[PDB]
RNA sequence: GGGGCUCUCGCUUCUGGCGCCAAGCGCCCGGCCGCGCGCCGGCCGGGCGCGACCCGCUCCGGGGACAGUGCCAGGUGGGGA
RNA sequence: CGAAGGGACGGGCGAUGGCCUCCGUUGCCCUCGGCCGAUCGAAAGGGAGUCGGGUUCAGAUCCCCGAAUCCGGAGUGGCG
């Protein structure tokens, strides 16, 4: 057609030695700096190592869609913001003299968060599903919660977010949320729950016990011994038959 | 993807540098000029060897501060004493403060304004 | 309360589960500088029966000593 | 002239009306004039013969 | 300075961003200025190579 | 004609030269025109993708539970007190 | 054994102060980047450009007179 005769393709090629390499990813191979790679070190480490059950349990948690469930039910049961606390007792406290008196107004069933108060709840029978955090940076705890919760008998569940149950609680983090007593017109989604996840913690717990994790190896590390394993199963085979 | 490191060096990126705007001054007020016009110039020389350069160079000279620079020696003639300044030399004497021959335009001459300042 | 089962976990610093964090926090300590603020204590019992709130102005660093 | 007094002067004191003038002798101009030519003329004969050795298997 | 023995200035090219890189070998005996050097492991096997 | 399973995933060797800051092929979007029948005709700008293969968990290679360090024990020790 | 560049005409999103036609600035965004080591260290090393005559009880390549020269600044153009 009609297209101007200089225009012209010039195809540069990057052999060794011509013309010079493009400005290509090297997102591999920079100088990271000394806490970026302390942290992605840190997070090899927790995957060369053999972990204990006591920490490997926080690795198993609930299934991206009954986990949702779950948050979706704890959502009325936040607690309430001091915003909230102040406007009800400019007028809940006004109701005392004028004109109920008493008022005893039955204090709702509320979420109660904190490792300390969802323990005392647990060692005497309070707790009906304790919801438990699984990245908790010491994680030391709350690696005893699995194994009393099992002893006491109560339901509880690994939730892949420590800043998601923190952000329904109106704080930064929380690191365990505690069901305790439930409206009625919901108690039909505790009888959802709770059978769905104990068959995956309290039903089985002494499988979780002896069910070490970590211990693999790197991608050279695993790859450089499939090399020789089909270098060895390439004639042993062919030597019978 | 879609950002990408063209470069093997992570470098630490630029933030935000923001200006002060204190609660409160430091200090209740700015420091007063205290090397001003009249602590430029402190006293004339009368030697036999100033007066034989009023009479043949056309300068006066003037006994100024250790402080002060050729710059300042210049405003402070020209406010007062209302004469203009052609250039100024300044030596530091032996005693230890600084002498200053100012030297007037060709306009003015030193010997009808050494008669005002009466050091004639 | 949750404390009284931090207070009897470190007292089994030979358990399999103990020996593990010890280990890695330990490598994560030693690649860092001498002096070195914590954002937060490490062991939060421990630190608050020697005096230490979760308020402003009590701050946690973390100190590197040869030993020997 | 020295170096610091080398920027007073004007442009064609400094430099010789020539592509490379003022930083090389012309007898070296002449040379990598007929190198930067003979070596691409080179690397045609190189290309041909080895794309008009598509004769093989 | 000190060393009894002469050094190669030889520059090569940049092969990432354009610069020309120089460099100091330990002269092997029979090269000579403007002759070509090659370094890596499909270099040939001649005296002055790497 | 094609595959399998190993070569091939490499493009630079007559010369004291030049080499970066993208060409090209696209997929869109704007600004007017004006086809005033839409992937669509005329002029100016801006972006994105392929060109420059895809994933991955250590920057790369060499050692490695040794060396090394901490502590204790035995020797040796006018080097020194 | 460090996240060690706070810079860059230009490009541009513009908050927009105005001889708001713009045009000097301004902040941030996209774009580019090793004087790779703070700093000190020579009145004999490197280091742009001043000489002639005259002058004082004592000063001069510094002061007078006469000839120059270098560096920086010129947006409101200083004219060719
Ligand atoms: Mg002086
Ligand atoms: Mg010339
Ligand atoms: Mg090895
Ligand atoms: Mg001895
Ligand atoms: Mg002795
Ligand atoms: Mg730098
Ligand atoms: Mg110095
Ligand atoms: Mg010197
Ligand atoms: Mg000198
Ligand atoms: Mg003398
Ligand atoms: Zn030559």
């Amino acid at each position: 057609k009609v297209v101007n005769p200089l225009f012209e393709k010039r195809p540069k090629n990057f052999g060794i030695g011509q013309d010079i390499q493009p400005k290509r990813d090297l997102t591999r191979f920079v100088k990271w700096p000394r806490y970026i790679r302390l942290q992605r070190q840190r997070a090899i480490l927790y995957k060369r190592l053999k972990v204990p059950p006591a920490i490997n349990q926080f690795t198993q948690a609930l299934d991206r869609q009954t986990a949702t469930q779950l948050l979706k039910l704890a959502h009325k049961y936040r607690p309430e913001t001091k915003q909230e606390k102040k406007q009800r007792l400019l007028a809940r406290a006004e109701k005392k003299a004028a004109g109920k008196g008493d008022v005893p107004t039955k204090r709702p069933p509320v979420l109660r968060a904190g490792v300390n108060t969802v323990t005392t709840l647990v060692e005497n029978k309070k707790a009906q599903l304790v919801v438990i955090a699984h990245d908790v940076d010491p994680i030391e705890l709350v690696v005893f919660l699995p194994a009393l919760c099992r002893k006491m008998g109560v339901p509880y569940c690994i939730i892949k977010g420590k800043a998601r149950l923190g952000r329904l609680v109106h704080r930064k983090t929380c690191t365990t949320v505690a069901f305790t007593q439930v409206n009625s017109e919901d108690k039909g989604a505790l009888a959802k729950l709770v059978e769905a996840i104990r068959t995956n913690y309290n039903d089985r717990y002494d499988e979780i016990r002896r069910h070490w994790g970590g211990n693999v190896l790197g991608p050279k590390s695993v790859a450089r011994i499939a090399k020789l394993e089909k270098a060895k199963a390439k004639e042993l085979a062919t030597k019978l038959g | 993807k879609k950002k990408i490191r063209t470069s093997p060096t992570f470098r630490r990126p630029k933030t935000l540098r923001l200006r002060r705007q204190p609660k409160y001054p430091r200090k209740s007020a700015p420091r007063r000029n205290k090397l001003d016009h009249y602590a430029i110039i402190k006293f004339p020389l009368t030697t036999e060897s100033a007066m034989k350069k009023i009479e043949d160079n056309n300068t006066l000279v003037f006994i100024v501060d250790v402080k002060a620079n050729k710059h300042q020696i210049k405003q402070a003639v020209k406010k007062l004493y209302d004469i203009d300044v052609a250039k100024v030399n300044t030596l530091i004497r032996p005693d230890g403060e600084k002498k200053a021959y100012v030297r007037l335009a060709p306009d003015y001459d030193a010997l009808d304004v050494a008669n005002k300042i009466g050091i004639i | 309360g949750a404390y009284k089962y931090i207070q009897e976990l470190w007292r089994k610093k030979q358990s399999d589960v103990m020996r593990f964090l010890l280990r890695v926090r330990c490598w994560q300590y030693r690649q860092l500088s001498a002096l070195h603020r914590a954002p937060r204590p490490t062991r939060p019992d421990k630190a608050r029966r020697l005096g230490y709130k979760a308020k402003q102005g009590y701050v946690i660093y973390r100190i590197r000593v040869r030993r020997g | 002239v020295r170096p610091k007094v080398l920027m007073r002067l004007s442009k064609t004191k400094k430099h010789v009306s020539r592509a490379y003038g003022g930083s090389m002798c012309a007898k070296c101009v002449r040379d990598r004039i007929k190198r930067a030519f003979l070596i691409e003329e080179q690397k045609i004969v190189v290309k041909v013969l080895k794309a008009q050795a598509q004769s093989q298997k | 300075p000190g060393r009894g023995a002469p050094l190669a200035k030889v520059v090569f090219r940049d092969p990432y961003r354009f610069k020309k890189r120089t460099e100091l070998f330990i002269a092997a005996e029979g090269i000579h200025t403007g002759q070509f050097v090659y370094c890596g492991k499909k270099a040939q096997l001649n005296i002055g190579n790497v």
